């Protein structure tokens, strides 16, 4: 998307409502579905990437060791940082229905500079996956109406489509 | 430079709150939504870092979801 | 726990632990309570603070209480004051440090300021619904199964206080 | 009462039972597993950074979305 282009890569923002938003909808695939998935994964970014950090660490509680990689506030925020910023490229793709600036803008060189920092491999694996576990969650939505945000359908193609965005982060920097 | 993309989807169908972040307009519901897309530098302030550490390291306790993997 | 309340950190562990745990109510299942609490607690107060302006859209708006980032921060502060208020009310099972430093005087503050009792209301609410799944629980389990109902109900009671207090 | 400071008692529990980093911050040994768990306790100003409150309004101002837990 050109519109999306010049964003994803200053400092102005882009706004996309009315007939624009109308024909963006036909030219994606489930373009309604759509919106609502990316609106749930963003909605709860805080929580997602919060407990998958935190999952990471509980699961490995020398992380935060006095020799551990997430030691100290700013190496901990870092890790947050990280996981924030993989979810929201995560959630741009599925926003755009590909993978391209993804893979171009967050995952390339990715694992040589995890490798040169000594960030661990097996930490990051399992903060993303968890947050690709919480991703799925939020599309495959299964409360209430009364509890549920959006019309009761399904929803298990784009859940698959997020989860393979995932996995492409998880190849790419193991 | 650790920017990411920063997504915000406004469904406002019935909002009070009249429009004016695009004003084009196509005669339909589509008329009170929007996506927002841009890019913004993805920040974690040391203050904030503290906290979460605080809520992590009893290493026990979790959130109502997920299995037990401590 | 008190010399806190009232500038150094207290630290209870071993024969301290043991002793405190022997004169309060179900000790073991008390401080698990407050694990399952306290380790939630930034996503009690801002699912609470977002439930309240889902409910009530125009509290950020121009003319609401929580427009700006000043209102905000200090609103999601408020939230959070009050939840580890309570939390401490159930960590020492009474409410009196509760009402004296926390309510003693909250809802004229709120009245001269203007922060409107309804969204507090629910704020509130929002907290104890919450407070009361974690300690109920409502595999996937950190603590041994069984009956957690009679410290969910103190904990109710405690935010029961600060509905009676501010509305 | 209340007297506007915004300070709260910060509760952090710790049940490190079989935990490999030993305990150092309690004394007053038990010779039982209390020994490897700890109430900790301190009165802390609580603070919401404006950039919190900043990335919590983008969270917020969709008005749609939520947690799974809750009604609508
Ligand atoms: C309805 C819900 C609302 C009630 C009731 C109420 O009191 N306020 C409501 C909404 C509200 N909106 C904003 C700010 C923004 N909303 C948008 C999105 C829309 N702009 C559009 O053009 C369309 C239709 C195509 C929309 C839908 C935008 C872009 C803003 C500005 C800030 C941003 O997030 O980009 C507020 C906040 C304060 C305000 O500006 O009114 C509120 C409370
Ligand atoms: C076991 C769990 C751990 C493994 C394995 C590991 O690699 N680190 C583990 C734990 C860990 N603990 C701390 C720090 C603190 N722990 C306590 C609690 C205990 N101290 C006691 O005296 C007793 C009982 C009497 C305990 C139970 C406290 C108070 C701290 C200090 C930090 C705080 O939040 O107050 C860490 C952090 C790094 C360190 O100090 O070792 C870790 C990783
Ligand atoms: C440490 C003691 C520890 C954890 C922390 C926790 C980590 C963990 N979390 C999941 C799964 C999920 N977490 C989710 C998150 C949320 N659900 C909500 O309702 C809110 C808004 C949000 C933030 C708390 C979700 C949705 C899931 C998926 C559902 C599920 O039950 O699986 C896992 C499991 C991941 C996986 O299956 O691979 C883990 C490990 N667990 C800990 O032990
Ligand atoms: C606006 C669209 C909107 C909300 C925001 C949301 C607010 C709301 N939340 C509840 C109930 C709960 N929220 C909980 C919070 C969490 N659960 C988790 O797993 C994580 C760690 C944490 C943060 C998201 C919990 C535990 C509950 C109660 C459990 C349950 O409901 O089963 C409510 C309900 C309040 C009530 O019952 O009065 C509300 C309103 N809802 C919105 O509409
Ligand atoms: C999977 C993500 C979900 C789910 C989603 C469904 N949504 C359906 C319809 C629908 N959703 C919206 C909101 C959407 N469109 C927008 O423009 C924006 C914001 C910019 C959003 C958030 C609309 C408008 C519609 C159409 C009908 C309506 O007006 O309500 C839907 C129906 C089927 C379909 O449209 O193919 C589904 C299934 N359902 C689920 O069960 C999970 C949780
Ligand atoms: C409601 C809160 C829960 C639930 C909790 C239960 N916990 C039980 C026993 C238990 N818990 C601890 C840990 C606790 N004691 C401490 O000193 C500290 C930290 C300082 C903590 C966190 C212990 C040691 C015990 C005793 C058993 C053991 O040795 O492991 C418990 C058993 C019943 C009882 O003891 O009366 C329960 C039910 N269970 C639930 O289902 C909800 C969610
Ligand atoms: C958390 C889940 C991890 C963890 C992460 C850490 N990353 C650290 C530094 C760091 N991360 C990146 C990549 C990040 N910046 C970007 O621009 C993008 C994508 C567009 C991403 C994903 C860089 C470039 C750096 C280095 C420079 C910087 O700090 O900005 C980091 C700090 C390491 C240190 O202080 O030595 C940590 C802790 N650490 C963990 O243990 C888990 C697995
Ligand atoms: C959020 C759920 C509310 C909301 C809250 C606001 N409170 C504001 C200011 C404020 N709050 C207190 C009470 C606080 N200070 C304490 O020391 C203690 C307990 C010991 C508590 C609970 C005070 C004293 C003040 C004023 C001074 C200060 O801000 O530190 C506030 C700011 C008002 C303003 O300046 O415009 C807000 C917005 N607002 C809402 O809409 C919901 C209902």
């Amino acid at each position: 998307l050109d519109a999306f282009s010049r964003v994803v890569t200053d400092s102005k923002a882009a706004y996309v409502g009315g007939a624009d938003l109308q024909a963006l909808k036909k030219f994606i695939s489930e373009g309604n579905k759509r919106l609502d998935a990316v609106n749930s994964i963003v909605s709860n970014a805080s929580c997602i990437v919060s407990d998958a950090v935190s999952g990471m660490i509980c699961e490995n509680p020398s992380l935060i060791s006095p020799s551990g990689n997430c030691y100290t506030n700013r190496r901990m925020a870092a890790c947050l940082r990280d996981a924030e910023i993989i979810l929201r490229y995560v959630s741009y793709a599925l926003l755009s229905g590909d993978s391209s600036v993804l893979e171009d803008r967050c995952l390339n060189g990715l694992k040589e500079t995890y490798s040169s920092l000594g960030v661990p491999a097996n930490g990051n694996a399992r903060a993303v996956s968890i947050m690709k576990a919480c991703s799925v969650a939020f599309v495959n939505n299964t409360a209430s109406q009364k509890k549920l945000s959006t019309p009761q359908g399904d929803c298990s193609g784009l859940a698959s489509e997020v989860a393979g965005y995932f996995d492409k982060v998880t190849s790419a920097i193991s | 430079s650790a920017k990411a993309p920063a997504i915000t989807i406004f469904d406002h169908r019935g909002c009070s709150r009249a429009p004016k972040e695009s004003s084009a307009k196509s005669g339909s519901q589509d008329d009170e939504m929007l996506v927002k897309v841009a890019s913004t530098k993805v920040t974690v302030s040391e203050d904030v870092a503290a906290k979460k550490l605080q809520e992590f390291i009893g290493f026990k306790e979790k959130g109502l979801d997920g299995s037990v993997i401590r």
